[PDB]
């Protein structure tokens, strides 16, 4: 669980190089994340079948 | 294949946003599969861009 802030995300840089299977966002819509900000955030990483 | 999920309404992507973005108010359907012994060669097909 790594903590994220101070930061900008911009999320188009992953475009040239990262290729995901699935994105999914609940709570809020894909389309709106370029236009928010958050309170905090948390990535949890770990690999599964 | 990855980006399949990204042909539909409210999607992000780079194809979402930079190749075929959809209506959020869409009739119709979205028919896809693959073309794997087709669309590819030895050496690689670069002809889709």
């Amino acid at each position: 669980r790594k903590r994220i802030s101070n930061c900008v995300a911009d999320y188009s840089v992953l475009y040239n190089s990262a290729s995901f299977s699935t994105f999914k966002c609940y709570g809020v819509s894909p389309t709106k994340l370029n236009d928010l900000c958050f309170t905090n955030v948390y990535a949890d990483s770990f690999v599964i079948r | 294949g990855d980006e399949v999920r990204q042909i539909a309404p409210g999607q992000t992507g780079k194809i979402a946003d930079y190749n075929y973005k959809l209506p959020d108010d869409f009739t119709g359907c979205v028919i896809a599969w693959n073309s794997n012994n087709l669309d590819s060669k030895v050496g690689g097909n670069y002809n889709y861009l």
